[PDB]
RNA sequence: AGGAGGUAAAAAUGUUCA
RNA sequence: UAAUACGUAGGGUCCGAGCGUUGUCCGGAAUUACUGGGCGUAAAGAGCUCGUAGGUGGUUUGUCGCGUUGUUCGUGAAAACUCACAGCUUAACUGUGGGCGUGCGGGCGAUACGGGCAGACUAGAGUACUGCAGGGGAGACUGGAAUUCCUGGUGUAGCGGUGGAAUGCGCAGAUAUCAGGAGGAACACCGGUGGCGAAGGCGGGUCUCUGGGCAGUAACUGACGCUGAGGAGCGAAAGCGUGGGGAGCGAACAGGAUUAGAUACCCUGGUAGUCCACGCCGUAAACGGUGGGUACUAGGUGUGGGUUUCCUUCCUUGGGAUCCGUGCCGUAGCUA
RNA sequence: GGUGAUGGCCUACCAAGGCGACGACGGGUAGCCGGCCUGAGAGGGUGACCGGCCACACUGGGACUGAGAUACGGCCCAGACUCC
């Protein structure tokens, strides 16, 4: 465009769009599990991935998935939630981290043991 | 309607040029008749004319090609324009090409190159990048 | 649609001089005589938007002219829009 | 090379990954 | 079921008292592009004009020195950042000095450019004169063909219609044919890669009123120009209102047919509507899917309007030059 | 009149003006800056420590004292809360 056409109109850069609205600018957030279910991911992929619909700290309830490979999750019970995007589930931005004070570490892991909260045994 | 006659120059030139004209009649103006001068000077054309035309004047400009039809320029770019006049400090003239090329600048002291201005510690308006 | 004769009618009391029609003056009073006419016509005529344009066109280059005067010398402007009958 | 107009009525759809 | 993408082992790699994850910001993103993008078809030109504010401004003389530029002074706290040095054993960190402090204000200069002021000029723009072309528009009147209907003769049994039929019209005299009449709408041929118009769009003829354009003359004014936010106006068709009109066509609707079904294509009819008057509406593939103005950049070929000129038949749409248009082709250049 | 001081700061009267598309008045958000982070730079984002300015001190209002007051650890009132 024309010089006066933007000192007059100016240019606005596209609108972010907040994301993890849930959290409310923070890295995590406490919630309780409202409902511990398992969901069917989208047509490519088929599995029985493991999610919880959570009643945050931030007046939200959201759905979040489970990591790993078991979980002692109930209802009721106090959760840690992060953020982490899972393609196949798709109305899902948010993740549940092992040591919680309730979600214990996964069983067996020896790998990567950081991001499923097992301690090392020795 | 018309709204810089530099930018008139510089297009009939570079139209000129590319064209493989050896001639370029235009309208007359005292500063395009100064940037043709500066042209002549720093080697970019052969020659000006400044003769009378049915009403006014005209600036006659003799291009230069070598002999295998090289272009003597291979690029004018009008930066002051009308709309947006970009002025330029003693400090921050710009370095056409690499300093290869040669802005024309209007001063005080009159119409000289980015180099003359940088050596007599003046600036002002860019006219014209004519490498 | 003027004839010559109402043309130079206007012209020896808009005009400066014997020969002038380019003046702010003369072209004024031409162009208000023609908006007179047409104005009549459109009266009659109302759906002839064809020739409307025109009016709004000529109307434009009046103005156009009276801004120039009034830019140069407020009394010319003043006695032209005075003897037209004009408001501005 | 130069020079009017035509007719086929209707007749659908296609689990899987590919 | 033969996973280097899952889990585990080995092994390797990247870091290392850290390593990863999440969150937030910048970057990458020339992905809001001032530097640094674009809009024919990718998202993107308002439907088109008029015109307000605004932005922008042909040639030229002089001046102001506002912008601009140079220089100087003051300020731009310290810290920070940066450069150099020095010191904590090094580093981080710390200090010292300079630079930075992207600017602002005063002073003193320069005046090319922009701008202001005062003028001048005619190459833009506009006016005048002469001519020219044109379905440009509006109003009024009016013409013939054809359809339909009515009336009357002739005339008899089918007509109509389709892919093929049937509804239907007729046998109460249809179709057809002849004559006459009524009425409505549209205007064959001319009529086209044609003309006019800002676009929409404009085609029977005549008259009236009216707008725009082009060429030439160069008599005039003397940059008065260009664009134009918003705004205003115009704005196909359909539609709406009121009042007329209503032949044909014809959404809807109704039958018939086809069809598995057919709320459709086809047929038979047929209402609004199409038409007129005054007004609303204000959209369209309103498309060149290309905003307006200006300058420049190879040519060829058609065609429309006008000016001139040269062979001269001194016949002459014989050709050339030039202005304005409108098409086809084709360079350079541009483009995915 | 008032102020330390200019001023609708306040008041009587007088005039009817003033601001707005260059966005008044409203709505939302937010302490501002040096600086910080990023970035080639322009720019974008940010306003933590440190340093400067502002504002506030339970909420709201008010003055007094004084050279100087948003008077945190001062006063008066009202309100909420807590306590005797």
């Amino acid at each position: 465009p024309t010089i006066q056409q933007l000192v007059r109109k100016g240019r606005r850069d596209k609108i972010a769009k907040v994301k993890t609205a849930a959290l409310k600018g923070s890295p995590q957030r406490r919630g309780v599990c409202t409902r511990v279910y398992t969901t069917t991911p989208k047509k490519p992929n088929s599995a029985l991935r493991k999610v919880a619909r959570v009643k945050l700290t931030s007046q939200v309830e959201v759905t979040a998935y489970i990591p790993g490979e078991g979980h002692n999750l109930q209802e009721h019970s106090m959760v840690l939630v992060r953020g982490g995007r899972v393609k196949d589930l798709p109305g899902v931005r948010y993740k549940i981290i092992r040591g919680s004070l309730d979600t214990q570490g996964v069983k067996n892991r020896k790998q990567a043991r950081s991001r499923y909260g097992a301690k090392k045994e020795k | 309607t018309m709204t810089d006659p530099i930018a008139d120059f510089l297009t009939r030139l570079r139209n000129a040029n590319s064209a493989y004209h050896d001639e370029v009649t235009l309208p007359h103006s005292k500063l395009k008749a100064n940037i043709a001068e500066i042209l002549k000077r720093e080697g970019y054309i052969s020659d000006y004319r400044t003769e009378d035309a049915r009403v006014g004047k005209s600036l006659v400009v003799q291009l230069k090609y070598g002999p295998s039809r090289e272009r003597s320029i291979a690029g004018l770019r009008r930066v002051s324009k009308p709309g947006l006049r970009v002025y330029a400090k003693s400090t921050n003239l710009p370095r056409v090409l690499g300093g290869l090329g040669v802005a024309i600048i209007s001063t005080s002291s009159g119409l000289l190159t980015d180099r003359q201005a940088a050596r007599q510690g003046v600036g002002g308006e860019v006219l014209a990048y004519v490498w | 649609a003027l004839t010559a004769e109402q043309k130079k009618e206007i012209l020896g009391q808009y005009g400066l001089h014997d020969t002038d029609t380019g003046s702010p003056e003369a072209q004024v009073a031409l162009l208000t005589k023609r908006i007179q006419d047409l104005t009549e016509h459109l009266k009659v005529h109302k759906h002839d938007h064809h020739s409307r344009r025109g009016l709004l066109l000529l109307v434009g280059r009046r103005r156009r002219l009276l801004k120039y005067v009034a830019q140069v010398d407020v009394a010319r402007y003043r006695s032209l829009i005075e003897r037209l009958g004009l408001r501005r």
